[PDB]
């Protein structure tokens, strides 16, 4: 449920075979407690897309799959109806947890 | 002679005492949790800090640096010559003096007399079981509660990446902010064994000075002068590429011949008002307390010397002893 | 001087009273479980604490430190000069004074006469069987209920990891086969606002416990074996021992931690005769629980005299507004 | 020899890779702000390349690495157990002294070989190029910089800095004293390009001493003039001899300091005393 | 049984020949009261992947075994349906029962 | 058989030499009533395994027998069928009985 | 199979003199072993006092107690495992419970 594409995108900036390794965005995603800073963090993570797209062809592997605009839009109405911090931070830490795994980014 | 120093210093764009990523290419500053009053109750904030071990080791470095020039500088361990932080590791039972002659570790007094490395900062030799409490105690370097009150978050830290197959990009965290610090030097046991601190010859308390008294004075003055490259910048790690932008903001120092209470840390917002009482009443009880104040007004009724720098402070302390 | 003091202190960035760790690379601050109401059922939470043994030992250190300067300081055990926490060994029969004399371990009157630390802190001789209840009793140092409850999580402890660097004469780090005495040595660092309720039944100093009161002719009299000036000096040293307790000279790891210390508030009561033990400051409403324990105590016939720092304690109660800690000690020693 | 320089420069068209948090004066409550800055590592690299350039022309400039010749100041990396000299000769990475006698770059700037675990602390330390508060208060560009040259251990290994032939502290020199003097002269002359792409130095204070001295207060702060003049006029009485040079800045009266009009004559005065 | 694979990775960070000794995160995972605490502990444990990736080869050891992205799905679906403290604590302790076992790594 | 190894490890926490007397873990394991108490007691007992490993060479004693991953990864599902405390108490007492046997820990 | 006497010798240390450890409750519980679970619990309670006797025997000039070997524990475990009938469980429990009261020469 709209949780694996964003996990793939977050992993794409930490996994190997790349050059842009920015732990700041993934670290701040886990350590999020209010709506504004979480939205700022996700937007900052998404702004790294053009660099990844331009470096994808530098190795010949398939380009990273940027999450679809509908997936990005769903987060707005998925977070706007959460008010308690306990459930607000659960998704925040799940997003960061999904970034660390052992698949293949691109052959 | 005992002394306590405290105050607030501006560590601006520093990287001292990073947590260290080791293999990985992320370098982060050490984080500690502090409690702040705010307005709706105590809240805990994770802030960058410099552990007391860092400051203690750097003070030891300064002490060795200013004790080399003393003509009595042969009384140092070989490790202290290269600023080797370890005093006596596990396994060994002898020490290597600066001259080269071996020093036995079977007694405290011989270790005290032969080498000045273990006298000021203490030591522990587990093989022979010898131990000597350090005479210099340092606290953390935390952002002051005043600053953290109106910083309202934003993590107070920015990450900057540097470059160089052997081609990797590694990012390190840099902090800033008006921090508070406090050091205590109980420099009354210098050159005195812990086991027999007194002699009691004619049934009266007599200090058990085991070394030449002029050497004791030289060691004391060097230990106090070690504070010179503490408030000037030679503190922390990564001094090659960072060199923290340093400037002392507020400073208070108390000195005495007998035991005295530890001055309150400068981290708290209202430490000046507490210090006023803790010093005026302490002098009222009958403690010979000398007060030096830099860029702070603690009012009248206290014979505190208003000063302008840090080196005059050590100069006055040296001329006091 | 049955003096009872309790208050709140802001202990920030401390590592006092770790768990030892057996000498491995990880050592943690000791933890204990405390009960909090939370207004929805009492629950127990595990939080860092300072054991009362540490506080008592640091009180003993302050006592000997402030008793050496007094000219009556000869009557101190040899082991007490080096701040050795032990009082009497399992199988030793004699004790060594500061001057090097020998003190027997029978007829504890002479033991408390010729020894200072054993007189005010108590002792235990397993061989002969002598014993003496400690005249200074201290309680745990726990984070307060109002603070432990409003954090709602906030594990406090951070576990800063700092390691030793070792270089030989060739500037080589070395490996495990050469040893080089390298360990990572991770340590736990805590914070929070805590309370303390140390008490001192110092009115019994210099009096043997076998015959605390003598009867000359059907009338009681204290059995002060030592000189009254010696008793006054011991009392003054014991009272002044609190000065390097509320300044940041408690716990362990002082050479590296030295906790960022400040007393938030405190209340003390001196009196002259036996009086109720003041309740601990750990509870949130203790001030009220104190305002109803000293206002009415004076009505029963107790000459309670109360000093307060940063606590209102009402207005009808005659409370001396102390501004610091050492002048509280001055007020306490004014009445000797 | 110990030298400390602090000052301000009017910089335009910065060359970062990198803004960092800085706490401005703002007496009505401290606040932080993000402002562009030049990292200290860039300053260290510029000093290294200037040192290499001014050391190549030295007749003794043969004890350099091939990396330094191409200005690739990567120093020693992981997995390298040996190094290549300027002439092509190889040198073994197993001791500080054996590296010192043939590697000038590894001496004045420190080095680290992780494969053999050999470390040598850098003798040159740099701080950030931060925009001074005096300038940032009127913006709501001028930059402040500080550099430290701890050239007292040039050619002296950290393992055995002193020898104690007959119980005296002596400088354990493992190189030709003339070569050591030439290396120190080149390191001092390396500051010629550091203060000369359109930046011109406005205010500058330098201090030199044979014995150790406290680090000079950074020129970032608005009140660095008074702080540094107090530092000098106060530490001169402790028992250290300090030579103070100023660049269009007056420290006041009852103090001796040479007023230089350009950086090149500053370096000339700094080198003529050694 | 879907836990031994992640348990091996957990044991990789508290044993010798790897020089981590991060007892803090293991204790946090084992001593977890709420599911948010357990998620945070697992996130911290999984954070130290890249540091241990290339260090094993530098110390002549086989590459460590990150849990496969499949098992994160099962862990998340299990923690979603476990709300009572009893079963949640049982799962948390069972995760790190063998964290100090005698796994044969780096022969 | 799968009880003798864990009992051998448990006997290391109370014996001559190996100066670490931890009766609390043995008492908790023996007196455990539910599955969670037994699991947390076992975790507490195994938390001291690095301490025993370090202390083995510190006194010249042979290295302690750390339980293999196999016996614990079998014992976990051996626990997860006991719906009655009667069958759990016997398992707990069997686990904790070997802790007070005359083992040759330091021959 | 000979281990009954071995465990009874240890159990007798909880009742005899020259030890000041009069733990009659554990002996009674072992002797009143209705089922195998609490029989094992009683045996564990008896074994919990082993460190106390072991360290206090040398404090009074007496030989250390003969703590049962792990072979004895294995024998007890296998005997309990095959026993699901109180008929022989009663006699088994009484067998090792009765050896607690005997004139052992612990201290000469």
């Amino acid at each position: 449920g709209w949780i694996r594409n964003i996990g793939r995108y977050l992993s794409y900036l930490v996994d190997d075979t790349f050059e842009e390794y920015a732990y700041d965005v993934v670290d701040g995603i886990a350590k999020a407690r209010t709506q504004e800073e979480l939205l700022e963090g996700v937007y900052k993570a998404l702004r790294l897309a053009p660099k990844l797209k331009k470096k994808a062809e530098s190795k010949g592997c398939p380009p990273p799959r940027i999450p679809s605009p509908e997936d990005i839009e769903a987060l707005e109405e998925k977070v706007e109806q959460l008010s308690n911090p306990k459930d607000l931070r659960k998704l925040a830490v799940s997003l960061a947890l999904w970034a660390f795994a052992s698949w293949n980014n691109c052959p | 002679m005992y002394v306590r120093i405290s105050g607030r210093i501006r560590l601006n764009a520093h990287s001292l005492n990073a947590q260290g990523g080791g293999g990985t290419n992320y370098i982060e500053i050490t984080k500690t949790k502090v409690t702040v009053r705010t307005e709706n109750g105590w809240t805990v904030v994770e802030v960058p800090a410099i552990t007391g071990n860092m400051l203690k080791h750097w003070h030891f470095v300064g002490f060795v640096d200013y004790f080399k020039t003393t003509p009595y500088g042969v009384n140092l361990t070989e490790r202290a010559l290269r600023y080797n932080g370890t005093r006596f590791g596990q396994g060994e039972t002898t020490a290597t003096k600066a001259n080269g002659a071996t020093v036995q570790l079977n007694d405290e007094a011989t270790i005290i007399k032969e080498l000045a490395d273990a006298d000021v900062h203490g030591f522990l030799a587990p093989k022979t079981g010898r131990r000597r409490v350090s005479l210099v105690k340092a606290s953390f370097i935390l952002p002051t509660e005043d600053f953290i009150k109106e910083v309202e978050g934003e993590r107070l830290i920015t990450a900057i990446k540097h470059n160089r197959t052997a081609q990797m990009l590694f990012s390190r965290e840099y902090a800033t902010g008006l921090y508070g610090f406090s050091i205590v030097l109980d420099l009354g046991l210098v050159g005195i064994p812990q086991g027999l601190p007194v002699k009691f010859e004619e049934n009266q308390p007599r200090p058990n000075i085991v070394i030449d008294p002029n050497e004791r004075k030289a060691r004391i003055e060097s230990a106090l002068k070690a504070l010179i490259p503490m408030l000037s910048g030679y503190i922390g790690a990564n001094l090659a590429r960072s060199f923290p932008v340093f400037k002392v903001e507020e400073l208070v120092a108390i000195a005495s011949e007998g035991p005295i209470p530890a001055l309150v840390h400068g981290f708290y917002e209202d430490y000046i008002e507490a210090n006023r009482s803790i010093i005026k009443n302490a002098r009222a009880l009958g403690f010979n307390i000398e007060v030096f104040t830099y860029n702070v007004d603690l009012g009248e009724d206290i014979e505190a010397t208003k000063v302008s720098s840090v080196e005059e402070l050590v100069a006055n302390l040296v001329k006091m002893v």
